[PDB]
RNA sequence: CACCUCGAUGUCGGCUCGUCGCAUCCUGGGGCUGAAGAAGGUCCCAAGGGUUGGGCUGUUCGCCCAUUAAAGCGGCACGCGAGCUGGGUUCAGAACGUCGUGAGACAGUUCGGUCUCUAUCCGCCACGGGCGCAGGAGGCUUGAGGGGGGCUCUUCCUAGUACGAGAGGACCGGAAGGGACGCACCUCUGGUUUCCCAGCUGUCCCUCCAGGGGCAUAAGCUGGGUAGCCAUGUGCGGAAGGGAUAACCGCUGAAAGCAUCUAAGCGGGAAGCCCGCCCCAAGAUGAGGCCUCCCACGGCGUCAAGCCGGUAAGGACCCGGGAAGACCACCCGGUGGAUGGGCCGGGGGUGUAAGCGCCGCGAGGCGUUGAGCCGACCGGUCCCAAUCGUCCGAGGUCUUGACC
RNA sequence: UGCGAAUGCCGGCAUGAGUAACGAUAAAGAGGGUGAGAAUCCCUCUCGCCGUAAGCCCAAGGGUUCCUACGCAAUGGUCGU
RNA sequence: ACCGUGAGGGAAAGGUGAAAAGAACCCCGGGAGGGGAGUGAAAUAGAGCCUGAAACCGUGGGCUUACAAGCAGUCACGGCC
């Protein structure tokens, strides 16, 4: 028996360390890449489109504009290549996966998917707290 | 020629030096070899092996406590590992290191009654123009007065699955003793919980 | 194959099939026992245990659910008031099925009885 | 996947705009090309002048596609079009300044002008 | 299609023996465990069923 | 030619599905070359596998585009219409050219024009039932014999070496990537996911409001979507090796003092053959073997086999179920029990319920609240149900030879 | 006046076979009643379908099919009270 | 009768017994049917009734058959009844 347990025990690979996030919220991940037996910290950062959850092996996706082409990324969320993961802003959804946005990419989508300042202001409340909280 | 009976566990993936590698868990429980044959009594060479320690008695009458390490005789005992002579008894997964190749045998998902394309991935009937209920269908089977008869291999729809499947050259990504897990990458047949025996490769060996 | 797949479609569609698990929950609320073939009984368990066990939480909430599929007022006090108490200790399992030994002429169908339990 | 038939936005300033694949170069028989596959394209909207013609039968590596690369590092990435880069028969560019992202296997099927000439590559 | 028809009218022999299969099964009857007659099992019979939960009663 | 078929053997082409032949298109092995190398030419061996996608035409064929290792040629009623098509041909309508006074007519053209749910036998794919396998059982397995499979390219190192004035450019040996095909699998990617969540319109309704139900498909529509089934996704396969051979290359060697691979011998020598790999497999009536069980009752048959009744090991039946499955089978349970259902925990999906408070004239907005709802996935728990039972099942044929 | 054949004629009975099918995919569930017997009849409840109709009225045509009591051999594509 | 708008077409279908003496009554059964009883020279003359053939269906018995393959017979030997 436990058939979950034993695949969940699997994994000394879960990591604790990346941020809190939700689709339609931007973030900005940094992702070694090789580059020719070289090695470099490659930025790639955008509004996450989606999450799927598997628990370890979790992936979600995000999406830019990129030099006049819309890109996307999917990253394992567990991935040990990614360095660390920044929220470079908040937004509220409304939904799980936006794909829509796809066939607006306009405006009018910084119209749908106005920041979320609920989480916005308890960022900035946390970071104050833990900040303070820490020293003395 | 190491062999161990396991089951299917689930699959996942591995992240091994910034490679995915998906694997297949497959857990090989400790294996309480229940007989061994030889050329004198048997005329060729094998362990029986056992696995699953479970039941309490169903095991009723026939029965080995002739080697007597049957001792909680296990569900299935599935046995011939063919022409392995193991060190004592009880084979682990200690048998295996990792970056070993090997051959997985296990029962492939029955898919019961399957058409033509899906048994044997046959084209079908076009989906329009003439169409007329053959999508789906073999077409012809045969010629005319000569031979006047279909060969005897036909591919036809019929039974396909739930029979014996070896997926051979395997990788051994991992193996955990503490659980007594062990870890290939993908193919490995039959469903999750499905009784599987796992031998060393016929690339060498 | 259609392997690992929970439920069962009985030889109707989707809305015909949630009719009848609704109709046969009011009317097994309603007479405390009923018969029916072991199929659609066997079926019916699940369908008003879930319905019995949210009359256990008795919020106006678990009651407005309750109400989506009985749809009558009358039957959910009945629920909420007499029927749900007598299971407040019960943890799971509040419906019995139990087969009827007589086949049902004419289109020789197994029968069984479904029960609240006591 | 790009098969024959298929539509190729054209990635440099060679001055064709739009490419139809006509062949995918890989084997004997291979189905599609991907990122990093030289297929042969004839050219279907051209802007005038060019250095090269509507009509035109060419060799285009492609850069870019809708359906997602996957790496072994386990991740993806997919772009909003498939586009191509116009080749000559060495297999350089045909054109000075590719535009937009390239896909980065390019570098390891070895096209070291383009992904160079590459605004970004991911 | 065309029309696939019976050959040849088939003998008495080679139907009988295609019913060969065909014979009943007697049902499967124990003793009920309080009346005198006999129920198959697992099923409530059809005089004073069970115990413990409440059996249609002929009681 | 006119032999079976005119009380009917459906006719081109396509499609589907192949199988065979080898006079071999490619790949493998060879001899000769007017073979420097690379690349050809020609002929010999070889049928294991492979043998592309388009434009045009009803086309076969052919021509052409773009590729390729190659874009083989034949046969199987010009393979295959109780498998499909129906573009062509090949009824009836209509027109053109042409022929005919005409009605009409044309291997001349044009547009149109009913392709028949139900398989008895053989054959083929699957799956069971019976009996046999001379004592009966529960396991386990040998493999006679079958089947599957069998392709190939680029690049790199060797080495810009050998060879060549140069340009070009090997053998052999080694390495890494592909294509297409196969088997499996679902972690990822990507699909479906008929009711798992949400949103929306019209109407009717419960109960006026709030909230919600029906119907709008056999989901009203829309946005998503677990398991499962899946390919676009992943893993693995072709071998290695061993043997015998083909053409061929040789040794030794006469007949024939010489010579000769051959007449006696022997050694090399193919993607082919036999093994090797994978799968089936003792109805292999030539019914195999190993482990372990139960036992050698009672009567009649005083006897060649038996018979009847309980029995024994064991099975069935019935029931709860199952990534097993059309039914059957197979597998797991059956209270000394976690088999299904319920409940609970987790996963997962939806994306912050209802109620209430506050802001706004209002539509609405905020908070409570990652809320509420929540199939199948991983578990837990005897709350519901697998209760209680029933039936069947050996007591071992003889001859013959070797043991206390 | 003699039958074995005439795709003979008339009748009977086989085979195919417990096979196809049981006639619109608008759809059913339960409780009670009745009766020798009930999925199929009656009554309640719930669910679904029609609603420029699948409701109502008239003309053709049909000719007792109308209402009620008693009844189930057959007719009813199963059953039938 | 039926079929055809019509002219018109156009069938099947005989037999208890000498006599109804046409089976009271009891039993099973809702009836149908049957078992007894009774009638009769006779009731497999019982009204689906003289005789009652054959194909066809069935129950019981004997011989036989699950490593044989065929126009099904025939000739021979052997077994069992
Ligand atoms: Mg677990
Ligand atoms: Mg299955
Ligand atoms: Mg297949
Ligand atoms: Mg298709
Ligand atoms: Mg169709
Ligand atoms: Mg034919
Ligand atoms: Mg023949
Ligand atoms: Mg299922
Ligand atoms: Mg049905
Ligand atoms: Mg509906
Ligand atoms: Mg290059
Ligand atoms: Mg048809
Ligand atoms: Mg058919
Ligand atoms: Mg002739
Ligand atoms: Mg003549
Ligand atoms: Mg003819
Ligand atoms: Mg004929
Ligand atoms: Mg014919
Ligand atoms: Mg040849
Ligand atoms: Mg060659
Ligand atoms: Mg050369
Ligand atoms: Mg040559
Ligand atoms: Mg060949
Ligand atoms: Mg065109
Ligand atoms: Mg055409
Ligand atoms: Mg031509
Ligand atoms: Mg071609
Ligand atoms: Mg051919
Ligand atoms: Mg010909
Ligand atoms: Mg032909
Ligand atoms: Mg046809
Ligand atoms: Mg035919
Ligand atoms: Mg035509
Ligand atoms: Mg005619
Ligand atoms: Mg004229
Ligand atoms: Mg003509
Ligand atoms: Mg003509
Ligand atoms: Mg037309
Ligand atoms: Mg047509
Ligand atoms: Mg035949
Ligand atoms: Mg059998
Ligand atoms: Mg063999
Ligand atoms: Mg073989
Ligand atoms: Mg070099
Ligand atoms: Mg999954
Ligand atoms: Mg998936
Ligand atoms: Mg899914
Ligand atoms: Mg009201
Ligand atoms: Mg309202
Ligand atoms: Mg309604
Ligand atoms: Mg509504
Ligand atoms: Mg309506
Ligand atoms: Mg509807
Ligand atoms: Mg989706
Ligand atoms: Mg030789
Ligand atoms: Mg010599
Ligand atoms: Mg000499
Ligand atoms: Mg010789
Ligand atoms: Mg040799
Ligand atoms: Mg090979
Ligand atoms: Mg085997
Ligand atoms: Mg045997
Ligand atoms: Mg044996
Ligand atoms: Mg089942
Ligand atoms: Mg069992
Ligand atoms: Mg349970
Ligand atoms: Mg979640
Ligand atoms: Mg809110
Ligand atoms: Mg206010
Ligand atoms: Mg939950
Ligand atoms: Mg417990
Ligand atoms: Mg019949
Ligand atoms: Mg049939
Ligand atoms: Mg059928
Ligand atoms: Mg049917
Ligand atoms: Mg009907
Ligand atoms: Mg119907
Ligand atoms: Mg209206
Ligand atoms: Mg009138
Ligand atoms: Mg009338
Ligand atoms: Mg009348
Ligand atoms: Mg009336
Ligand atoms: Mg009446
Ligand atoms: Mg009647
Ligand atoms: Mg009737
Ligand atoms: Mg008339
Ligand atoms: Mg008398
Ligand atoms: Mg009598
Ligand atoms: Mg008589
Ligand atoms: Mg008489
Ligand atoms: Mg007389
Ligand atoms: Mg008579
Ligand atoms: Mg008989
Ligand atoms: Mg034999
Ligand atoms: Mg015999
Ligand atoms: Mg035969």
């Amino acid at each position: 028996n436990r058939g979950a347990l034993i695949k969940l025990v699997e994994s000394r690979y879960v990591r604790t360390d990346l941020p809190e996030f939700r689709p339609g919220d931007t973030v900005r991940v940094s992702y070694k890449v090789k580059e020719g037996n070289r090695t470099r910290i490659q930025d790639f950062e955008g509004i996450v489109i989606r999450i799927r959850r598997n628990g370890f092996n979790t992936t979600f996706t995000v999406r830019k504009v990129s030099y006049g082409v819309g890109v996307e990324r999917i990253f394992p969320l567990h991935s040990p290549l990614i360095q660390k993961i920044d929220i470079v802003q908040r937004g509220r959804a409304r939904r799980a996966k936006l794909y829509f946005i796809r066939n607006l990419s306009d405006r009018e989508i910084r119209r749908k998917l106005r920041a979320d300042r609920k989480r916005i202001d308890q960022d900035r409340a946390a970071e104050r707290a833990a900040k303070e909280e820490a020293q003395k | 020629m190491k062999g161990i009976l396991g089951v299917k566990v689930g699959m996942t993936r591995i992240f091994r030096d910034d490679r995915a590698v998906p694997v297949t868990v497959i857990l090989a429980g400790p294996c309480p070899v229940v007989q061994r044959r030889t050329p004198e009594k048997d005329g060729y060479t094998a362990v029986q092996l056992g696995f699953l320690p479970q039941n309490p008695k169903r095991v009723n009458r026939p029965l080995k406590g002739h080697f007597a390490k049957a001792g909680v005789e296990p569900v299935r005992i599935l046995r011939e590992i063919r022409d392995f002579n193991p060190e004592g008894d009880t084979v682990t997964v200690e048998i295996f290191k990792p970056g070993e190749r090997v051959d997985v045998t296990g029962t492939s998902k029955g898919r019961g009654f399957a058409g033509v394309m899906k048994r044997w991935n046959f084209a079908g009937g076009p989906d329009s123009h003439g169409a007329h209920k053959i999508h789906r269908h073999p077409g012809s089977i045969g010629n005319r007065k000569t031979p006047g008869r279909v060969y005897k291999g036909k591919k036809m729809a019929g039974h396909y699955g739930a029979e014996r499947v070896t997926v051979m050259n395997l990788e051994v990504v991992d193996v955990i003793p503490e659980e007594n897990l062990l870890l290939v990458k993908g193919a490995v047949p039959g469903p999750n919980g499905g009784l599987v025996i796992v031998r060393e490769t016929k690339k060498a060996a | 194959m259609r392997h690992l797949k929970s439920g069962r479609k009985l030889n109707r569609h989707s809305s015909h099939r949630l009719a009848l698990y609704r109709n046969q929950a009011k009317s097994l609320l309603t007479h405390g026992r009923i018969t029916t073939t072991v199929p659609k009984a066997k079926e019916l368990r699940g369908f008003v245990d879930h319905l019995i066990h949210l009359a256990k939480r008795g919020d106006l909430h678990a009651r407005r659910l309750v109400l989506r599929d009985l749809q009558d007022v009358k039957l959910v006090r009945k629920l909420f008031d007499e029927i749900a108490p007598r299971y407040r200790d019960r943890q799971g399992g509040y419906t019995r099925v139990l087969k009827l030994a007589e086949r049902r002429r004419g289109d020789g169908a197994p029968l069984a009885l479904v029960e609240l339990v006591e | 996947m790009i098969q024959p038939q298929t539509y190729l936005e054209v990635a440099d300033n060679t001055g064709a705009r739009k490419i139809m694949c006509i062949r995918v170069l890989k084997g004997s028989n291979a189905k599609y090309a991907t990122v990093g596959d030289v297929i042969v394209a004839s050219v279907k909207e051209a802007i005038p002048r060019g250095a090269v013609k509507e009509g035109d039968v060419v060799k285009a590596v492609v850069v870019r596609t809708k359906k997602e690369i996957k790496r072994p590092d386990g991740s993806a990435i997919r772009f909003d079009d498939n586009a191509a880069v116009i080749i000559n028969n060495q297999l350089e560019p045909r054109g000075t300044r590719v535009f937009g992202p390239v896909a980065r296997e390019l570098r390891e099927k070895g096209f070291m002008k383009i992904v160079s000439l590459a605004p970004e590559v991911l | 299609a065309k029309h696939p028809v019976p050959k040849k009218k088939t003998s008495k022999a080679r139907r009988d023996a295609r019913r060969s299969h065909h014979a009943l099964t007697p049902p499967t009857l124990v003793p009920c465990p309080e009346c005198k007659a006999m129920k198959p099992p697992h099923t409530v019979c059809p005089e004073c069923g069970y115990y413990a939960g409440r059996k249609v009663l002929e009681v």
